[PDB]
């Protein structure tokens, strides 16, 4: 039900439903892109891609894959404006946190102080609620890999696997089925499945150098993705 | 039923209709082109004649925001020189603080972040400007960007806005551009220039070209008419 | 105290005393002044200690916060800029014995010193401390123009020890620092 | 590819009689590159086929003797092989394998008046499990039908 | 029932995924799930001819906001 | 008129009633089930947390958050605008911590919080807080379970439920539970009112519950509520 003038405003509804909220749910839409993540024993491994309309479009500019820390990496989903206004913020209370802490940061609870300002947009008088969608990967001693998918309705959230977005609904329902029962994982097995659980929905199968598999192991604990090289590797490996 | 009223809510389909008012805001307006060649960044406006209107040289859109760095704006004019000013006083604080070369990456990154801001309030308004930002160094290169109304920052090799016509950005490819050295390529981007945009609907127009790369050591002017005189040389010719 | 910066070709070298003396009583046996601020840029530092070390905390804030959005090589020239800019605007509070040494990609290994005025200069070595007084005719002399990674760890060692067993609030254990495109190298010496 | 796989093949088909069996294991790498492209759309059909050829070539050679039918269970192994990497999809440009199996069963069909029963049938157990991958797929299904009426 | 069997497909896993976007839309979509078993071109109704049926129609769109359960 | 600043968009109705706040308590009835119950030496807390996909794992997020290492608490309906409120209430509790020196009872983080709260309410521009909070935890020797809603206003329960259904689960704490007892015969109670509402499927994610001892607030791990609950209450 509405009444009145709030349907021009962002409040809430005579039922207590929300209309502007829930219209950020295909705002993702426009944009048309997919992330999927994948966690494994030791690692954690996310799918992205991006669009080629034409041939101008260069691979570094139009690159979806955010770095927020040398150890802690991200991805966005939806439309890339509001993306990158909170990728700088997302930069923000991370330095804040190497300089005043001096460690690893809240591999856990980092995605509080970030909805928390994500709330704040949205619990703005008038501003928008930006509905991009943040994807953090994790990195902490002896707890091993963490990943992290938040939403901007201003709450935390973050499991082993979590894909949410346009097509990442499809995504879930093959991980659900191929975590468990029962199974480990290990490097290449979190590289494998990131097409696969991607091949219940769409996965044209073309070219690699369009998609980006981000990628964060421990070893040498800095995040750290490589180019073009083994992801073709990684890519026939799966297909045998 | 309103729902573009405030530029802080969302829409019944999931989109921003202040952006969407404000895409083809910039259409309607003159032609501003742009191409990076590897050496240099090439821009191009286009000025258009109804009666007289007034002395040639005037109000042109192609501005100077620093050293290396250019502008090459369409739509509302005013709104242009408003950024053009706050793209040099940010150029301002980075000469001052630091005192080298403002990289292209992030300048364009902090008009990302204002360009957007704007699209987020409902006291204020959007933007009705979309820009070219090229630049050339030493120790950097040749980057072109292209940035939008809606915040989204990004470049390709190059870009059209302003008129529809965009016959003019088709010949680029059957000529050599990364290859050549962009002294010819001021002249090899005028001939369809003129061709295309017909006289049926605007009689007369008038053509700016600025450039900026390693032929000027990374400074940024606009080409003059008599030197090297073959821009307008061989463009009358090339018609046919 | 005693702080002493060298270049050679493919980066700089760096070391300082350890022993820091408060009046006649010794403050700390062993410490390191040399600044992590990044890995391709150190600097040595004197004096107070506690105006050293936040300045050297802001500049890591600053710049740290910025080169990571930056993703590129971090560049040795902009991060002295800032010491050049706060140390100028503070330099009727602060106290400034910062001097910038460190290797960078484009420019190779670089020093620039920072005194007290504010000002930013580069040169071929740098000079500090408090009982670089004596050494002042040791530095022009026994110094010599494209010094090798080697002999800088052997020429910096003569500059620390005259300067350390002369005046008697510098001393302690040698600590030498060098820096180069292999990464930081650090080393305890005596005698 | 269309050129690398004629390249390939007919400078293959002197090792099969003049050479030792060694290079027509040694074949296998190479040819398989050419599948692993899959540039289609009829020629590696064609293509592959000129290997199927000279390897039907050698089943006069090498299942007469010497012997006993486990060269033929290592041609299972690249038959199966040559299907892992392209991967073919049951296509296209598939009929490769159709004609090479009724080729192969046109052996089989000399081999069981030739030779005893014995390594034929499981050099016909190895077949059953092709056809239950060759499908369903045109003459495959019929050519389970001849071979069955040998069996019986 | 009146499906074939049924006896090689398990109905565990179609009481679960497609019974999240039910409409409802209940009684005859489970006979498009059947209409959609003469679309095969299979002899016993695959898995893939039962979820395609039910996610059609109806629609979800989620979840920035019911996520507090 | 004036500025534009979020004046209060609260109104009154033509028979008086808040309009937006009792929306709010929709979210709480919305929301999902959560119990406590105050019984003899300290006071129990029951929640329910479900996972909506097989891929969530409840190890991470916590349900249960306190506030004070002897005061426990949860919620009701409705996660962004509640960690706004705890984190204030980390902050608030200070005062009362650093000037009076003492373990602030929960009667007065209570009047400071409700009062905040009801000011934000009274705050327009701005959606109420759609979260209904049970505050408990040990005072004077005496604990407490206090309940909280939107609007503001707190009450005092012996055993108390929120959520979906929580009339019906509220006259069933009402039978079962009477008197007061043992935190044990507490926490069977609190899952057996919890499994009214609760799925056919009960594990250690599944429910978690919290209890306020004499000695202050512990939160069990999710091993002691699989070894009492299995075979739950």
């Amino acid at each position: 039900s509405s009444a009145g003038f709030d349907r021009h405003i962002t409040i809430f509804s005579p039922e207590g439903r929300l209309y502007q909220v829930e219209y950020a749910f295909k705002a993702i839409n426009q944009g048309g892109l997919t992330s999927v993540a994948v966690r494994g024993k030791d690692c954690a491994v996310i799918v992205t891609q991006k669009k080629v309309p034409d041939k101008l479009l260069d691979s570094s500019t139009v690159t979806h894959l955010f770095k927020i820390t040398e150890n802690i990496g991200c991805v966005m989903t939806g439309m890339t404006a509001d993306s990158r206004s909170q990728v700088q913020r997302a930069r923000y209370e991370a330095a804040n946190w190497k300089y005043k802490y001096g460690y690893e940061i809240p591999v856990d609870m980092l995605c509080k102080r970030i909805a928390d300002i994500s709330q704040v947009y949205t619990q703005n008088a008038e501003m928008r609620p930006l509905g991009c969608c943040m994807i953090l990967i994790g990195i902490d001693e002896e707890q091993g890999p963490q990943v992290y998918k938040c939403d901007p309705a201003g709450y935390y959230c973050g499991f082993k696997a979590t894909a949410a977005g346009v097509k990442q609904t499809e995504s879930t329902s093959f991980l659900e089925k191929k975590v468990k029962k029962k199974f480990d994982w290990t490097f290449e097995q979190t590289v494998e499945t990131a097409i696969t659980c991607l091949s219940t929905v769409l996965s044209i199968d073309f070219k690699p150098s369009e998609i980006e598999v981000g990628v964060v192991t421990v070893e040498n604990p800095k995040f750290r993705i490589l180019t073009e090289a083994e992801i073709d590797a990684h890519l026939v490996a799966l297909a045998e | 039923t309103g729902y573009d009223l405030s530029a802080s809510t969302f829409s019944p389909d999931g989109r921003v209709f202040q952006v969407e008012y404000a895409m083809k805001a910039v259409e309607n307006s003159s032609t501003a082109i742009g191409i990076r060649c590897k050496d240099g960044v090439v821009f191009g406006v286009e000025k258009l004649v109804l009666s007289k209107l007034y002395e040639e040289g005037s109000n042109k859109r192609l501005f100077n925001v620093d050293r290396h760095v250019g502008m090459a704006v369409a739509g509302l004019l005013a709104d242009a020189r408003s950024l053009a000013d706050i793209a040099r006083e940010e150029a301002s604080n980075f000469r001052s603080n630091f005192g080298y070369n403002i990289p292209l990456k992030h300048l364009a990154d902090r008009v990302a972040m204002y360009v957007h801001a704007y699209t987020l309030y409902s006291a204020v308004r959007p933007f009705g400007c979309s820009f070219m930002l090229g630049s050339y160094s030493v120790n950097d290169g040749a980057q072109l960007y292209m940035i939008d109304p809606s915040g989204v920052s990004y470049g390709y090799w190059g870009c059209a806005i302003g008129k529809a016509r965009q016959a003019a950005k088709t010949e680029i490819e059957k000529l050599q551009m990364k290859e050549m050295t962009c002294r010819d390529i001021v002249k090899e981007v005028a001939k369809i220039i003129y061709i295309v945009h017909d006289e049926v609907k605007d009689k007369a127009f008038e053509l700016e070209l600025s450039w900026v790369g390693e032929l000027t050591n990374g400074r940024h002017e606009i080409v003059p008419k008599d030197i090297r005189e073959e821009a307008e040389k061989y463009a009358k010719e090339s018609l046919k | 105290t005693t702080i002493m910066a060298v270049q050679f070709d493919g980066g700089v070298v760096l070391g300082a005393d350890s022993r820091t003396t408060t009046g006649s009583y010794i403050a700390n046996r062993v410490t390191d002044k040399l600044t992590p601020i990044h890995d391709r840029i150190f600097c040595c530092r004197s004096g107070s200690a506690a105006d050293t070390q936040a300045v050297a905390d802001a500049v890591t804030y600053q710049l740290g916060f910025h080169s990571i959005e930056l993703n590129e090589p971090p560049l040795v020239h902009t991060a002295a800029s800032l010491f050049k800019e706060m140390c100028y605007r503070y330099r009727e509070d602060l106290m400034a014995g910062i001097i910038i040494a460190g290797w960078d990609p484009q420019e190779g290994g670089q020093v620039y010193s920072v005194p007290m005025g504010g000002m930013m200069v580069r040169q071929s070595f740098a000079i500090g401390g408090s009982g670089s007084s004596y050494i002042y005719g040791y530095v022009d002399a026994t110094y010599r123009e494209g010094m090798t990674k080697e002999e800088c760890l052997q020429f910096t060692a003569n500059a620390l020890a005259l300067a350390m067993e002369r005046d008697g609030s510098s001393g302690g254990v040698i600590r030498l620092a060098a820096i180069a495109e292999s990464g930081v190298e650090r080393q305890v010496l005596l005698g | 590819m269309a050129d690398g796989g004629s390249e390939r093949a007919d400078g293959r088909i002197v090792k099969m009689e003049v050479d030792y069996s060694a290079t027509v294991d040694q074949r296998l790498p190479e040819c398989a590159k050419l599948a692993k492209e899959g540039r289609l759309q009829e020629v590696i059909e064609t293509l592959l086929s000129l290997e199927k050829q000279t390897r039907t070539a050698s089943d006069m050679v090498s299942t007469s003797r010497i012997l006993v039918a486990v060269v033929k269970m290592c041609y299972e192994a690249k038959e199966w092989d040559l299907l892992n990497e392209n991967i073919m999809l049951l296509s296209k440009r598939r009929s490769q394998l159709k004609q090479a199996v009724a080729k192969m069963v046109q052996q089989c069909c000399t081999y069981v008046e030739e030779i005893t029963d014995l390594p034929i049938k499981l050099r016909l157990i190895d077949t059953l499990r092709m056809v239950t991958e060759g499908k369903i797929y045109v003459e495959i299904e019929r050519a389970r039908l001849t071979k069955t009426l040998a069996t019986i | 029932s009146k499906m074939n069997l049924s006896e090689e497909v398990d109905l565990e896993d179609y009481v679960a995924r497609p019974d999240k976007i039910s409409g409802a839309d209940i009684n005859s979509i489970c006979q498009e799930s059947g209409m959609l078993a003469v679309r095969e071109n299979r002899y016993i109704v695959l898995a893939k001819d039962f979820e395609k049926a039910y996610k059609t129609v109806i629609k979800k769109d989620e979840q920035e906001h019911e996520f507090y359960k | 008129a004036e500025r534009g600043y979020s004046f209060s968009l609260t109104t009154f109705s033509p028979s008086g009633k808040l309009v937006q706040i009792e929306y709010a308590l929709a979210a709480v009835a919305g929301g999902a089930p959560s119990v406590g119950i105050k019984a003899a030496n300290g006071v129990v807390l029951a929640t329910e947390k479900k996972q909506k996909s097989i891929l969530y794992d409840e190890r991470s997020v916590h349900k249960v958050e306190p506030i004070t290492k002897h005061i426990g608490l949860v919620y009701s309906g409705m996660g962004p605008d509640y960690r706004v409120l705890v984190h204030r209430a980390r902050k608030l509790a200070q005062q009362y911590y650093l000037v009076y020196q003492e373990p602030i009872p929960t009667a007065q983080l209570v009047q400071r919080v409700a009062s905040v709260m009801q000011e934000y309410t009274q705050s327009g521009g701005v959606r109420p807080f759609g979260v209904s909070l049970l505050i408990c935890g040990w005072n004077e020797g005496r604990p407490y379970l206090f309940q909280s809603d939107p609007s503001g206003a707190y009450f005092a329960w012996k055993a108390t439920a929120m959520g979906k259904n929580y009339v019906n689960g509220k006259t069933f704490l009402e039978k079962r539970y009477n008197e007061d007892l043992e935190l044990e015969d507490a926490i069977h109670t609190a899952i057996l009112t919890l499994k009214e509402s609760f799925e056919g499927q009960m594990t250690e994610d599944n429910i978690e519950v919290g209890i306020c001892n004499e000695a202050g607030f512990r939160r069990l791990t999710p091993t002691e509520v699989k070894d009492y609950l299995a075979a739950i209450a």
